[PDB]
RNA sequence: AACAGUGGUAGGAGAGCGUUCUAAGGGCUGUGAAGCCAGACCGGAAGGACUGGUGGAGCGCUUAGAAGUGAGAAUGCCGGU
RNA sequence: UAUCCUUGGGAGUCAGACUGCGAGUGAUAAGAUCCGUAGUCGAAAGGGAAACAGCCCAGACCGCCAGCUAAGGUCCCAAAG
RNA sequence: GACCGAUAGUGAACCAGUACCGUGAGGGAAAGGUGAAAAGCACCCCGGAAGGGGAGUGAAAGAGAUCCUGAAACCGUGUGCCUACAAGUAGUCAGAGCCCGUUAACGGGUGAUGGCGUGCCUUUUGUAGAAUGAACCGGCGAGUUACGAUCUCGUGCAAGGUU
């Protein structure tokens, strides 16, 4: 099979997670279709990792890259980043830039 | 003797109490003070006459 | 010498997780909120040691009872008879009887019903 | 006004399962193939009801 | 089928039964005659009087070991108070011959 | 180590006529039935009943004032409603739901008790749907 | 110490209002940095016995080294030179293949020089003698001027 | 062996478990140490082993000794989430 | 029937509650207050009293799927007429 | 050195009295670890890059620049069993069905359904308590030392013991 990482990449990570909860499980090129179709942010990344995925697939691997399915595909929540926004009163807020690992593996049929 | 067969005269040596280290040895929590009161403070109590 | 204590605390606090498995998730995943069920199950399992010769003896009677119906008496009635016929069995053998063989079970309440006459 | 209690990981997911994303209504494009929303322009056909802009 | 009064509780058995009790002082491989015994059942049937003469039943012990742990533990709630005890009862195993 | 049951069931159908019977008396059989403490295959935790028909609910009994001074109160979960029904209209419009009331409240209650009631099946006059079930009469120890 | 260690002074945060806790100080022992509460300090773990009873210790492993017969006599060790070659020699030719303490009465430096090198060997005079090095050593080699001179002051 | 007994706060007494270090003696370890993760093992308790996995160099056992010797709570401190 | 006395080391406790009985203050009121006396709780789980610290019964080393009873109960919830 | 070993030990193992705070005196941190050796990733692809997948080096790349190990909280993916007429300090005991197969022993995981059951700590006459405290995990964190007195135990010597 093969394999695809997006590694430390500054988005948030349920966001990740709810494009790639659409596309789990599906045929690559309906999926590329979705996220070029769908308005979301994290859809440009998605396909970025996965179109690399499909071409590490047909040159180290050669398997067939119409006949590929997402195998599983997963977000990790990465290294934030710490912020302050200065509130009110002199109290500041914490915020969390938050950062993701996407992961896709492709497989056969 | 030998240092690696030493052994003392019974009741010559002992183990000391501790305390606050947990209640299944009696002396947790207050370390034998009880409750509230002058003589269960730190330096707590009276000159003794 | 200095002594920091690493292992120990997170040995015994593991010990007691693994005790923990199957409840209902902060009460597995968690140390302390699942100390304090695994204590109170322990209250409740030494319980519960007591409690099943108290269920078990329900169970039993109940089953008598209507075995005892069937044929024509009462549980109170049956075990006077046995006690004062010799019939010291217990109640956990005439339930099985009562379920496996009923046939047996009459014979004994026959003779009990007999020596109450 | 604020939580007397912590919200646990189940009552979160539950209700997150509604929070999430429909697909689009999607279809091709005749003219040179690939997917496409309905009722609007192929973006590289630059095609719709078979005419070019 | 037989009944039999062991451990002070009782036992209903078959022939050729493997069954577990309380300790005994046998030796892993000893023989038994139980004679508290009473409702011989399973055919023409003797019920004990409180017990049925003779009628005894043989076996032969398999193990006699001591069962799966049980840590019986007891706290009361405030006042700091555990006992943390564990329990291991002795049993005998054995399997029956001679329903009598 | 006994047995406890579990998909090794029989259950009957037992029918009872109520001409001049006392409901409380009658239905502490018939609840004891559906819980099937006159089986000795009891478990508490299976449901080892065994269903019933109740017939001419209408001709039940009582003793005393009761149909005149017995109430069934009912409250919604709205302030004043409250709702009150003599055994006598409860008898005459529907005796079916006051017998359902008596047996519900003296079985146990969780959904094995629920679903023991489920087997009662209680009809006015002598009709009996079920015949299909190919029941029997069941008289009453009481 | 809490007063040993650097900084604190001043109450970190006023004792009300805040939701926070009381503290006096950001080096109490509560804290990372913090002081310690009682810990070590230097001192001398040293105390002496009675003459009496040290002199009855000494004697008493010696009596133990007699009776168990990991005690030698020698006399008259006399080395040419300062070597460790012929001090092994010697203590092969005795069958001594272990730890082992040698005793003089005034100091043979060419045995001690020698002898030293070796690790499990050691070399003292007369005076010199403890219990300690006898029940490590494992075997005692004296000349019995040395004897004489213990047993004299014994 | 027999007999009797064994609820328990404050609190008194006694038995022990475990951690770090040291001494001695006997050992393990690149053919895989400690540590970490699993496991349905053992012990009356504290607790202790065994097997496998990770890791890739130091560590147990016995008898004694000495202690910064055991944490679930301080609106505790720090960090992380 | 076995606990009593002395000496010595070490403590903790000095906010007590209800119930029954005898008294006071009170209004012969208080889950009141203050005394005496006995108990229980405190420091005591278990069964009943629906639930229910102080009431009734009764005192827990541990196990057992054995039995006899106390209080209280036996038409169904809920074992037993 | 029967002293610490990176929350310890100097405040400070690193460009620290630095950064930072304060008008000012003054206050005052955090932050160690590639590998034996850079041999630190030629070259091919995806990609605008970053970041990846291969290849190669290396004992090891799951070692790749927060670079030994790398726990827990927390975050997710997949799946064996259960779950949409049921109220429950969330477990325990009983227990069917289903799925597995152990440090091989009256085994393991789930658990329909029944019964019993108002958390921990403190403080209280009494707390499930609508009294207090804790968001959680991890680490640190509290009866010690010197000197002297006294009692017990032990040892040695004893009308003599001791420096």
């Amino acid at each position: 099979q093969a394999k695809a990482v997006a590694r430390t990449v500054r988005i948030a990570p349920r966001k990740a997670r709810l494009v790639m909860d659409l596309i789990r499980g599906k045929q690559v090129g309906e999926a590329v279709s979705i996220l070029n179709l769908t308005p979301r942010a994290a859809s440009p990344i998605i396909e970025k990792v996965l179109k690399s995925a499909i071409a590490n697939a047909e040159h180290n691997y050669e398997m067939d890259a119409n006949n590929l399915v997402i195998s599983q595909a997963f977000v990790d929540e990465g290294p934030t980043l710490k912020r302050f926004r200065p509130r009110a009163m002199g109290r500041a807020s914490q915020i969390n830039k938050r950062t993701s690992h996407i992961t896709i593996v492709v497989s056969e049929k | 003797m030998k240092l690696h067969e030493l052994k003392p005269s019974e009741g010559s040596r002992k183990t000391r109490n501790r305390v606050g280290r947990g209640i299944g040895s009696g002396n947790g929590k207050t370390a034998g003070k009880g409750h509230k009161g002058q003589n269960a403070r730190s330096g707590g109590g009276v000159r003794p006459g | 010498p200095r002594v920091k204590g690493g292992t120990v605390t997170r040995k015994r606090r593991k010990k007691v997780l693994k005790l923990a498995k199957g409840y209902f998730g902060s009460k597995h995943t968690l140390y302390k909120v699942a100390n304090q069920q695994v204590m109170k199950s322990g209250n409740y399992a030494f319980r519960d040691r007591r409690q099943k010769k108290r269920d078990f003896r329900k169970l039993w009677i109940t089953r008598i009872n209507a075995a005892a119906r069937m044929n024509g008496l009462s549980y109170s009635r049956l075990m006077h008879g046995l006690k004062l016929s010799g019939i010291e069995v217990n109640r956990k053998m005439l339930a099985d009887l009562a379920v496996n063989d009923l046939t047996a079970f009459n014979q004994l309440a026959d003779a009990a019903k007999a020596q109450l006459n | 006004a604020v939580p007397f209690r912590r919200t646990s990981k189940m009552k979160k997911r539950l209700r997150r399962t509604h929070f999430k994303l429909n697909v689009p209504g999607m279809t091709e494009c005749p003219s040179c193939g690939e997917m496409k929303l309905s009722h609007r322009v192929c973006k590289a056909c630059g095609s719709y009801n078979g005419k070019d802009i | 089928y037989a009944i039999i009064k062991t451990g002070g509780k009782q036992i209903k058995v078959e022939e050729g039964q493997t069954v577990y009790i309380e300790k005994l002082a046998a030796e892993a491989g000893e023989t038994v005659t139980f004679e508290d015994v009473l409702f011989v059942g399973g055919d023409n049937v003797k019920v004990g009087n409180p017990t049925v003469e003779g009628a005894t039943v043989t076996a032969k012990v398999e193990k006699q070991g001591r069962a799966k742990k049980i840590t019986v533990f007891r706290y009361k709630p405030k006042k700091n108070v555990h006992k943390k005890q564990g329990h291991r009862q002795p049993y005998t195993k054995v399997t029956i011959e001679k329903i009598n | 180590t006994p047995m406890a049951n579990a998909s090794t069931i029989e259950r009957k159908w037992l029918v009872v006529d109520a001409a001049g019977k006392t409901l409380g008396r009658l239905s502490s059989e018939v609840a004891a039935i559906l819980r099937g403490k006159h089986k000795p295959t009891y478990t508490p935790h299976v449901d080892t009943g065994d269903h019933v028909i109740i017939i001419n609910a209408e001709k039940i009994e009582l003793t005393g004032k009761k149909l005149t001074d017995k109430i069934y109160y009912r409250h919604t979960q709205h302030p004043g409603g409250l709702k009150s029904r003599t055994a006598l209209e409860m008898r005459t419009n529907y005796p079916e739901k006051m017998l359902e009331l008596a047996i519900k409240g003296m079985l146990p209650k969780g959904s094995l008790g629920r679903q023991m009631f489920k087997k009662l099946n209680v009809y006015r006059g002598s009709e009996h749907p079920h015949e299909a079930q190919k029941p029997e009469v069941y008289e009453l120890r009481g | 110490n809490r007063s040993e260690v650097r900084g604190g002074g001043r109450k970190p945060w006023r004792q009300k209002g805040t939701g926070r806790a009381r503290q006096g100080s950001i080096r109490s022992p509560q804290w990372r940095g913090g002081g310690v509460v009682f810990g070590p300090t230097p001192r001398s773990y040293s105390y002496k016995l009675p003459k009496k009873v040290r002199r009855l210790a000494i004697k008493s492993v010696l009596s133990s080294k007699v009776i168990d017969n990991n005690i030698i006599v020698l006399e008259d060790l006399t080395l040419d030179t300062a070597k460790t070659k012929e001090m092994a020699a010697i203590l092969k030719g005795l069958s001594v293949e272990k730890k082992a303490l040698i005793v003089t009465a005034d100091a043979n430096e060419a045995v001690a020089l020698s002898a030293r090198n070796i690790p499990g060997v050691t070399v003292v005079e007369a005076n010199g003698i403890n219990v300690l090095d006898v029940v490590n050593h494992e075997k005692l080699l004296i000349t019995k001027a040395a004897v004489e001179k213990v047993e004299e002051v014994l």
